[PDB]
RNA sequence: UGGGAGAGGGUGGUGGAAUUCCCGGAGUAGCGGUGAAAUGCGCAGAUACCGGGAGGAACGCCGAUGGCGAAGGCAGCCACCUGGUCCACCCGUGACGCUGAGGCGCGAAAGCGUGGGGAGCAAACCGGAUUAGAUACCCGGGUAGUCCACGCCCUAAACG
RNA sequence: CCGAGGGUAGGGCCCGUGACUGGGGCGAAGUCGUAACAAGGUAGCUGUACCGGAAGGUGCGGCUGGA
RNA sequence: CUUCGUUCGGGACGAAG
RNA sequence: GUAAAACCGG
RNA sequence: UGGUUCGUGGAGCCAUGGGGGAAUCUGGGCGGACCACCGCCUAAGGCUAAGUACUCCGGGUGACCGAUAGCGCACCAGUAC
RNA sequence: GAGCUAGCCCUGGCCAGGGUGAAGCUGGGGUGAGACCCAGUGGAGGCCCGAACCGGUGGGGGAUGCAAACCCCUCGGAUGA
RNA sequence: GAAUGCCGGCAUGAGUAACGAUAAAGAGGGUGAGAAUCCCUCUCGCCGUAAGCCCAAGGGUUCCUACGCAAUGGUCGUCAGCGUAGGGUUAGGCGGGACCUAAGGUGAAGCCGAAAGGCGUAGCCGAAGGGCAGCCGGUUAAUAUUCCGGCCCUUCCCGCAGGUGCGAUGGGGGGACGCUCUAGGCUAGGGGGACCGGAGCCAUGGACGAGCCCGGCCAGAAGCGCAGGGUGGGAGGUAGGCAAAUCCGCCUCCCAACAAGCUCUGCGUGGUGGGGAAGCCCGUACGGGUGACAACCCCCCGAAGCCAGGGAGCCAAGAAAAGCCUCUAAGCACAACCUGCGGGAACCCGUACCGCAAACCGACACAGGUGGGCGGGUGCAAGAGCACUCAGGCGCGCGGGAGAACCCUCGCCAAGGAACUCUGCAAGUUGGCCCCGUAACUUCGGGAGAAGGGGUGCUCCCUGGGGUGAUGAGCCCCGGGGAGCCGCAGUGAACAGGCUCUGGCGACUGUUUACCAAAAACACAGCUCUCUGCGAACUCGUAAGAGGAGGUAUAGGGAGCGACGCUUGCCCGGUGCCGGAAGGUCAAGGGGAGGGGUGCAAGCCCCGAACCGAAGCCCCGGUGAACGGCGGCCGUAACUAUAACGGUCCUAAGGUAGCGAAAUUCCUUGUCGGGUAAGUUCCGACCUGCACGAAAAGCGUAACGACCGGAGCGCUGUCUCGGCGAGGG
RNA sequence: CGAUGUCGGCUCGUCGCAUCCUGGGGCUGAAGAAGGUCCCAAGGGUUGGGCUGUUCGCCCAUUAAAGCGGCACGCGAGCUG
């Protein structure tokens, strides 16, 4: 439902914002934040290692449930639904009868005032988690541990969605947003629903600021640049890129695969 | 304009003074060629 | 008041046949295609056969000189929501009616914007034949489009 | 004060004209193809979109002004 | 370029040069 | 269920 | 691969990173690929003065300098700057 | 050597004064319900004018300079990258 | 005797340029051996959102006083920021540390590296950040929130007095937060006053008058008063806050929905303490006394500051730890902790002075640069703008004359107005506010301050709103109407757009070559391709490790194009990339046919052919928003001309759409049309495109631009064509 | 080549004559007027604009005429750029 500007700048005519409509509450859990460290791009040595970044707002990190086994059989009511700047997706606030307090992230159509469960028992609706042996073939799952144990690390973006598609022994066969067919332990969990916010693909920031709000800071061209700093530089007058086009360090960017060939991973994968 | 000295006594001392040439290797071999060339200073005095 | 018929409209779900593709088994010197050929495909193991898997589109028989709708149009099945219409009883209001310049809404297909999806078909495009020549008819490939959601476009042999 | 009218600046409508250019109509009997009329030799027509020296062709849906 | 053959005639096509 | 095209005449 | 005069050369000898992998005197190395004979040594543990190098320092000496020379400094010089 | 300069991280501060008047609400008009139309409120924006601040557009002076980048007039940004 | 030789000394220019902002000087009197330059007085000018005060950084004795002038001072100097000597910096409350954490640094455990060393959880360090208890005056030649006076506070430690289960680095709460806009009430600050208190003055024509001039405050505990912030109170149940909790969280019924009540600030009043002008009289360069028993009152403007953690809206979603409160754990409950009182103890470092500058950074007493707070009044609509001026500080450390050329910085001009010139370069026109009125075009916002106009002062009268005051006088902020006065002229000074038409490029705001280029270059939202399934790809690093990212295909990396509208055609022959378990080729290795060297031989040691041998290459396909490329010659139509048409050679294909003498056009000032009297430029066309063309994008596009070009209007010393005057040389 | 700053414009001249004009003359297919051509002659003069960086050139409006060349294609310790 997103809103648009009327054009009483230049930079409002294309601006679009998010409606934030789902959104109950302003402030985070304060037992649940913790601050973010800004780098800049920046390592441990202190070295740009990636480009164009830096400058961002100041954010402050929510800490996620990217488990839930946390805690099998013991429900929660869904009791807020909140911005989060570290992520593309909304949160949720989970008050536990225990009296925790966790934040999932939050699937689309999940309502404030709801009861979710994380377990094997456990009843296929929308934020409940389960192994993926348990879930039916056929519906739409995320926030998919990949390796069981080890935490949600599939399909956790705004408005992505994997889908289980066959059983295969102890694996389970997953459509991934990519669309790679993907052999899945079964004792990964995973939290059904597509995630939403989905119309964050249809957000136009409308100016060079908006991207300077996020820590995008502008991407030179090595078209832009000399020899010494791009393959792509140099020429007087506008070169067409004098080779194959081609990294800052010398590799190819049309194509040229780097997939490494022997991954063990590469006997899980059925697709791209 | 604005010139290339603005000077800075945290600055001048945790850079060159005793503490920080006694960390590098490269330090405690420049306060080596002091003693050994006879300097009055090893390294720039601050207050 | 009491019933009836119907592909009438919107939403959600769901069943099978078939095409294409992937995998496995077996199997060979050809398969497709045409008026005839040729491009093409195929010993790098094809077509034809069996088994498993994915995905999209349209719903065979019923099925027509049928039905519904104001028109465009509507065809597997199930549930919800909903309009229109017909009959019987003659119960109530009691002339409350007919049409309709503007306005408003709907409006096949093609086409446009945003995203999704894309099995088959197939403008444009590429070949191979035919021809005197082919920007065509025929054949082999094939991109938008065809499908969905939202918003546009307002057209016709929109015909009885 | 108003004031015929003169002046300054900016709009609206109309007429004549204009290098060049689009298509229309009529001509001497020109050049190129064969689109339609008979199943006109791919049934024809039409809305739309694309392409083609050109009539036109194809795709989607529609019509009988054909079987 | 030329002669013949098919055609009502031309163009196409067929055969000898 | 159909049947390769084969132009024109001041 | 390095060392030795040895730059792959007939390339031994001495060390080694990787792989295979023995024996205890009838055992093992070497004598410049290799083989026979003839000879020389006894690896896979360690220590060991002296004779040798240098001059911060002290002394002696000089066909060494004599304040633009001699150390950058004869003089409160690694100072002023 | 990042006490100049380039970028980034942490923590503070600064931007006089005026205009323009987005969205949204309130009342009315409208509709079957709407879309929509008026006012009023509202105070948005890499909006406008213009000092501090940040720059350095054109010209003149300066040229053993006040200055190894200056001065006068003028000009750009000035709630944002 | 030379090497633009090295070091030192001294000449030339030459008594020449210059003596460092054109803010400005004159006189009288002192001191002195020596006064334009030092002291005093009078007059004049300059700053006054500073050229005036208070801090931080930096500097380090420059501060004060006494004695001096050899050098420093761009002149002098009796002076000094200079030489000699003496003095001067006083803290429980101010800043920092015996408090805390941030980035970052360090680093027990642990990981890594030939060595040196590199990482690294906890912890530690780390500050204009969080925390914490002093305000107002008076004294010194020089210090004071530090000494003193008055009035308030902060910790510990020891005692009694009264209460409770006390009790941690451990649990929880809290501290705790963005940007923009803002309401209520105060305060700082300011204006006025017929009211109050003051030495004094009627000047020169008038005035002894509600006359003129000066000043009418500050801090301040408890207690009140006014604003305002934080916060529910009980009862059960409990598996969570890595042990335990009565705390917190969660669940469930009751009492308010409220600041009602508790605290906690701010601001008034407050016991009391202090200050107190102008003028006059003096003895210093600095100050003192008097004026005074000082008065210390009332209205109005009013903050960006205060209550403060206030409210509302928005997206880009906005530090940590400690102090503080609460809770329990061992241990302790003759302890311990809390409240009140009494007594005692309260360390280390800084404190002078400059601080938009002569004391910092620029070799200089250098027209440059340097962070924060205060920054008065009047008038111009406002304002930190501009002009003048309180307080306060200055006349910038060479002067005096002259009145040439010439240069700088100004002022004005007959008639013509761009004829100047590469170009209206420069300079002039315009200029603030109020009110009429405003085009093409458009993305419907704009273009717009379009353009072009009228008014603007002063006096008198009537009259409408507000705010503070009771609905009222007053005081303050906004208008309306009528009548009249003066001047060449009423934003009368200063600060304050010239405009329009039309192309090129770039959408736009923005960024860039510090120090010759600010642009059509870069960047930019947005489009596409490609890679990447997570110990991801990519990057830094030998490694450990880290960014990516405490992210997960709506995400991250790389590349090109660069809003938006309509679009992005053909060629995969070579190169690149992607896909192929066939085949050819190919190294180590396996393999041993066979041959060789030595032995009397068992043996030892060498070559060494078939054959099995990966990637890669060859080969087979695909792929252009991948590297790239995208033809030539003849004939042909009722007058020539031209060629829709056809034939032919070659290529992998033979430039499609749209533009075109272009930021691309050599011949070229192509040929027409328009502007002009005259147009190598410009605009619109033709196409003969040397040598446009579709994401090294094509063609357009409103708005935008200190970009680049053409034209007109206004106006002017740019010019015909110069002249005169001014100040700094 | 241990530096001789280059085109064009402005300012400032000066020189040569193979003379554009004005002055004198011969011949003429010189009736007159106006011309053509040749000789003597440098004393003076030789306009203002549109285009373009232009030198040059093409035009516009005049003129008695709208002269050609040299002086480092004169002239940047004179200027512009
Ligand atoms: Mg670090
Ligand atoms: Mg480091
Ligand atoms: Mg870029
Ligand atoms: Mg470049
Ligand atoms: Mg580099
Ligand atoms: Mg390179
Ligand atoms: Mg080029
Ligand atoms: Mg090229
Ligand atoms: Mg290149
Ligand atoms: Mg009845
Ligand atoms: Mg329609
Ligand atoms: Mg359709
Ligand atoms: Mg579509
Ligand atoms: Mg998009
Ligand atoms: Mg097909
Ligand atoms: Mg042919
Ligand atoms: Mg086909
Ligand atoms: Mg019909
Ligand atoms: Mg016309
Ligand atoms: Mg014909
Ligand atoms: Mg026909
Ligand atoms: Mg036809
Ligand atoms: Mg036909
Ligand atoms: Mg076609
Ligand atoms: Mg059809
Ligand atoms: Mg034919
Ligand atoms: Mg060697
Ligand atoms: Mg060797
Ligand atoms: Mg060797
Ligand atoms: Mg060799
Ligand atoms: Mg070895
Ligand atoms: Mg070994
Ligand atoms: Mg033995
Ligand atoms: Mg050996
Ligand atoms: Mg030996
Ligand atoms: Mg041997
Ligand atoms: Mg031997
Ligand atoms: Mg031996
Ligand atoms: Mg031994
Ligand atoms: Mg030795
Ligand atoms: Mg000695
Ligand atoms: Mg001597
Ligand atoms: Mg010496
Ligand atoms: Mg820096
Ligand atoms: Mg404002
Ligand atoms: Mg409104
Ligand atoms: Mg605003
Ligand atoms: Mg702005
Ligand atoms: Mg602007
Ligand atoms: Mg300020
Ligand atoms: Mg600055
Ligand atoms: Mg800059
Ligand atoms: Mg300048
Ligand atoms: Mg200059
Ligand atoms: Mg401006
Ligand atoms: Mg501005
Ligand atoms: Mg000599
Ligand atoms: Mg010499
Ligand atoms: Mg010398
Ligand atoms: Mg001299
Ligand atoms: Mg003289
Ligand atoms: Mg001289
Ligand atoms: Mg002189
Ligand atoms: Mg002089
Ligand atoms: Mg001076
Ligand atoms: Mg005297
Ligand atoms: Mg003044
Ligand atoms: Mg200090
Ligand atoms: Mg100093
Ligand atoms: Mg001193
Ligand atoms: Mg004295
Ligand atoms: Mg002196
Ligand atoms: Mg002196
Ligand atoms: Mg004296
Ligand atoms: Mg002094
Ligand atoms: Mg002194
Ligand atoms: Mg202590
Ligand atoms: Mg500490
Ligand atoms: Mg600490
Ligand atoms: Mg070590
Ligand atoms: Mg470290
Ligand atoms: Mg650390
Ligand atoms: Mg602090
Ligand atoms: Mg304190
Ligand atoms: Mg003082
Ligand atoms: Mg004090
Ligand atoms: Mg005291
Ligand atoms: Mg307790
Ligand atoms: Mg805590
Ligand atoms: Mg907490
Ligand atoms: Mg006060
Ligand atoms: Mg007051
Ligand atoms: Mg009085
Ligand atoms: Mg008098
Ligand atoms: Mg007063
Ligand atoms: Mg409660
Ligand atoms: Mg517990
Ligand atoms: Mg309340
Ligand atoms: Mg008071
Ligand atoms: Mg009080
Ligand atoms: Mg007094
Ligand atoms: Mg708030
Ligand atoms: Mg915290
Ligand atoms: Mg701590
Ligand atoms: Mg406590
Ligand atoms: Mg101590
Ligand atoms: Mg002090
Ligand atoms: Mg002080
Ligand atoms: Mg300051
Ligand atoms: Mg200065
Ligand atoms: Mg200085
Ligand atoms: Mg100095
Ligand atoms: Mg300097
Ligand atoms: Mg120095
Ligand atoms: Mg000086
Ligand atoms: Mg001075
Ligand atoms: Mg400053
Ligand atoms: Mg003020
Ligand atoms: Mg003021
Ligand atoms: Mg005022
Ligand atoms: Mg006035
Ligand atoms: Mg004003
Ligand atoms: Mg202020
Ligand atoms: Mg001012
Ligand atoms: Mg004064
Ligand atoms: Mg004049
Ligand atoms: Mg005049
Ligand atoms: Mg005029
Ligand atoms: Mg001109
Ligand atoms: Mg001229
Ligand atoms: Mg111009
Ligand atoms: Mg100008
Ligand atoms: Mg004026
Ligand atoms: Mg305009
Ligand atoms: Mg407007
Ligand atoms: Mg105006
Ligand atoms: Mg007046
Ligand atoms: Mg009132
Ligand atoms: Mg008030
Ligand atoms: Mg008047
Ligand atoms: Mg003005
Ligand atoms: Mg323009
Ligand atoms: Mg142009
Ligand atoms: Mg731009
Ligand atoms: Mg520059
Ligand atoms: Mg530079
Ligand atoms: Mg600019
Ligand atoms: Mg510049
Ligand atoms: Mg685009
Ligand atoms: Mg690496
Ligand atoms: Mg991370
Ligand atoms: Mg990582
Ligand atoms: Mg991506
Ligand atoms: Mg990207
Ligand atoms: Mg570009
Ligand atoms: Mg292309
Ligand atoms: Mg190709
Ligand atoms: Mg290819
Ligand atoms: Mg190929
Ligand atoms: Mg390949
Ligand atoms: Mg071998
Ligand atoms: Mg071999
Ligand atoms: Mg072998
Ligand atoms: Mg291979
Ligand atoms: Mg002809
Ligand atoms: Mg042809
Ligand atoms: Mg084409
Ligand atoms: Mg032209
Ligand atoms: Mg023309
Ligand atoms: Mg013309
Ligand atoms: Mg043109
Ligand atoms: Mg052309
Ligand atoms: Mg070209
Ligand atoms: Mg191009
Ligand atoms: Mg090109
Ligand atoms: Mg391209
Ligand atoms: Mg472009
Ligand atoms: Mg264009
Ligand atoms: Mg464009
Ligand atoms: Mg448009
Ligand atoms: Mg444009
Ligand atoms: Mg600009
Ligand atoms: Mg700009
Ligand atoms: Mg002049
Ligand atoms: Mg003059
Ligand atoms: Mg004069
Ligand atoms: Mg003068
Ligand atoms: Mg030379
Ligand atoms: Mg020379
Ligand atoms: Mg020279
Ligand atoms: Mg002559
Ligand atoms: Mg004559
Ligand atoms: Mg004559
Ligand atoms: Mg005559
Ligand atoms: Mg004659
Ligand atoms: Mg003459
Ligand atoms: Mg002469
Ligand atoms: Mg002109
Ligand atoms: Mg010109
Ligand atoms: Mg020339
Ligand atoms: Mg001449
Ligand atoms: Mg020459
Ligand atoms: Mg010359
Ligand atoms: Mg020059
Ligand atoms: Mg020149
Ligand atoms: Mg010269
Ligand atoms: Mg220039
Ligand atoms: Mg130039």
């Amino acid at each position: 439902a997103v809103k648009k500007f009327k054009p009483y700048t230049p930079s409002r005519r294309f601006m679009t914002v998010a409606d934030f409509s789902e959104i109950t509450k302003t402030e985070p859990e304060k037992s649940l934040v913790k601050p973010l460290k800004k780098t800049g791009g920046r390592n441990n040595q202190g070295r740009i290692t990636v480009r164009f970044r830096g400058g961002g707002h100041k954010r402050l990190y929510r800490i996620i449930d990217f488990k839930r086994w946390d805690k099998v059989g013991i429900p929660a009511k869904v009791a807020a639904i909140e911005y989060d700047p570290n992520r593309s997706a909304r949160i949720a606030l989970l008050h536990y009868v225990d009296g925790e307090k966790r934040y999932i992230i939050a699937p689309d159509g999940l309502q404030v005032g709801q009861q979710v469960v994380a377990g094997p028992d456990a009843p296929i609706q929308v934020g409940n988690a389960l192994p993926l042996r348990f879930i039916p073939v056929g519906t739409v799952v995320h926030a998919v541990e990949l390796e069981p144990k080890k935490g949600a690390k599939l399909a956790r973006a705004a408005g992505t969605s994997a889908q289980i598609q066959g059983r295969e022994g102890d694996y389970v066969i997953l459509r991934l947003p990519s669309g790679e067919l993907r052999k899945v332990h079964g004792e990964c969990y995973a939290t059904v629903g597509a995630v939403g916010n989905a119309d964050h693909k249809n957000i136009v920031l409308g100016k060079a600021g908006r991207s300077r709000w996020l820590g995008r800071r502008p991407h030179v061209r090595g078209a832009a640049m000399n020899p010494v700093d791009h393959p792509h530089g140099g020429g007087e007058g506008r070169a067409p890129r004098g080779r194959p086009p081609a990294s800052p360090w010398g590799w190819q960017t049309k194509g040229l695969k780097t997939r490494k060939r022997r991954k063990p991973s590469s006997r899980f994968i059925i697709a791209r | 304009m604005k010139r290339t000295w603005q000077p800075n006594r945290r600055k001048r001392a945790k850079t060159h003074g005793f503490r920080a040439r006694m960390r590098t290797p490269g330090g405690r071999k420049v306060l080596k060629r002091r003693r050994q060339k006879g300097r009055w200073r090893l390294t720039p005095a601050v207050r």
